[PDB]
């Protein structure tokens, strides 16, 4: 069966960067377009960011436009997300889900992984 | 058809990569079509034909879709085509139509709940809600919109996880008002028109016996509508022998010993009347199942979430 496993989440300051990792297995995941979504308490499911299968096109919602960057490793079986310039409204639980979403941003697969927490705070440590 | 996989549709500003085939009923198929340029997947509809009336059925449905668009229990039109017969690879009218991409078919998922049991009264309050929400936005436009096809096979689970309406092939806005002023042609003629346009085990007592001066207008739809919650409820269609006698004369039962679905039972009854003008109203039907779900505390339009997760 289908595995996904995220990683690369954090406690980072507002105008920071991270870079999240996700680990495929049990589908063909050369073929598959690969997405990367988020939880957010209050919210629920959003999409982020989306990558054709050949890494021929990338897509990403509005409000990342020019601060996130999607990328794949099809010989790895790997899916990347380089965040930079982080605001309080990118702060979720990050999941890499497959195809793309439907109608506002809306994923046509609810994650069934742990997912990757990322907070935009300035907090010394996790309260 | 299974070969349209892999090919890149324009659709307006839109460069559709069709994925994968969802659905074939016939001269139609359902892909799932995805935007090479913003990543946002739909439906795509996808006909094949040269006939005349076809095309024009295929005018009349996509026509309803386009005003009925917009309610959140209507599949939601995005755009269509009409490819000219020399236009076309096939040699055939090419009819494409783009909606939003639905989770899948409602008889899909109930399908997989019955090895888990009965349906939960919540679950079967929001299907029938948000079912009847859909003929409701129907039944107020103007001119009336008859779908003289419902069925929870023409019913789909959206991504949110709620009903939507799909095909509308058998709708229409024409009333008729049998007379002592109609002869045999007449009759037939209408008759013939009518069982092509529905399924025969939820065909109607007007459409069954022209001879009654029982009038065929909206009311067919609330027949349908009382078929679907006896059957969501229960095991089986309450005439699913298909017998015209017995859909002719009512005769049909809500389990003797059933503690479970009661709430339902009055409306079941409601709306399963033989004389169609002694039937409830699609506004009728909506404001007893307000009154259910504001007695229970659900909201009806919420996501039937008791499905989508499986
Ligand atoms: O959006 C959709 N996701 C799906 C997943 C599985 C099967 C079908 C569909 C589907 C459909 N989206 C649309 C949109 C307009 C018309 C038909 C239609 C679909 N499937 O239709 C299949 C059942 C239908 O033939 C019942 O009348």
């Amino acid at each position: 069966q289908v595995q996904l496993q995220e990683s690369g989440g954090g406690l980072v300051q507002p105008g920071g960067s991270l870079r999240l990792s996700c680990s495929a297995s049990g589908f063909k995941f050369n073929d598959s377009y690969m997405s990367w979504v988020r939880r957010v308490p209050g919210k629920g499911l959003e999409w982020v960011a989306g990558i054709w299968e050949d890494s021929s096109a990338a897509h990403y919602r509005d409000s990342v436009k020019g601060r996130f960057t999607i990328s794949r490793d099809n010989a790895k079986n790997m899916l990347y997300l380089q965040m930079s310039s982080l605001k309080s409204d990118d702060t979720g639980l990050y999941y890499c889900v497959r195809r793309g979403y439907s109608g506002d941003y809306r994923p046509i697969n609810n994650p069934s992984s742990q997912g990757t927490q990322v907070t935009v705070s300035s907090a010394a440590a996790y309260p | 058809q299974s070969d349209f996989v892999g090919q890149t549709v324009e659709l307006g500003e839109l460069r559709l990569r069709v994925r994968r085939v969802l659905a074939e009923g016939g001269f139609a198929f359902v892909y799932e079509a995805q935007d090479v340029g913003s990543g946002r997947e739909y439906a795509l509809k996808r006909l094949l034909s040269n006939e005349e009336e076809k095309n024009r059925a295929i005018i009349q449905e996509v026509c309803f879709m386009k005003k009925l668009s917009g309610h959140p229990n209507i599949v939601q039109f995005c755009s269509a085509a009409s490819i000219g017969k020399e236009e076309s690879d096939t040699g055939q009218a090419e009819f494409l139509l783009l909606t939003e991409l639905c989770k899948g078919q409602l008889v899909e998922f109930l399908k997989k709940m019955e090895s888990r049991g009965p349906l939960s009264c919540d679950t079967v309050l929001k299907i029938f809600y948000q079912t009847c929400r859909a003929v409701q936005h129907m039944h107020r436009q103007k001119p009336p919109i008859i779908h003289r096809d419902l069925k929870v096979e023409n019913l789909l689970l959206s991504n949110q996880g709620t009903i939507k309406l799909c095909d509308f092939g058998s709708a229409t806005t024409i009333s008729h008002y049998p007379d002592y002023s109609w002869s045999a042609q007449r009759r037939a003629l209408v008759e013939e028109e009518i069982t092509r346009n529905t399924t025969p085990m939820y065909r109607t007592p007007e459409i069954i016996d022209l001879y009654s001066n029982f009038p065929i207008g909206e009311k067919q739809d609330i027949w349908a509508l009382g078929c679907i919650l006896y059957l969501l409820c229960f095991r089986q269609h309450p005439f699913e022998d298909g017998a015209k006698l017995r859909i002719v004369n009512g005769k049909y039962s809500i389990p003797p010993h059933d503690t479970q679905y009661t709430v339902f039972h009055s409306l079941i009854r409601a709306m399963l009347q033989v004389n169609p003008e002694e039937r409830l109203s699609i506004a009728e039907v909506v404001h007893q199942l307000q009154e259910i779900a504001a007695a229970r505390n659900v909201n009806p339009k919420s996501p039937i979430t008791e499905l989508l997760e499986q």
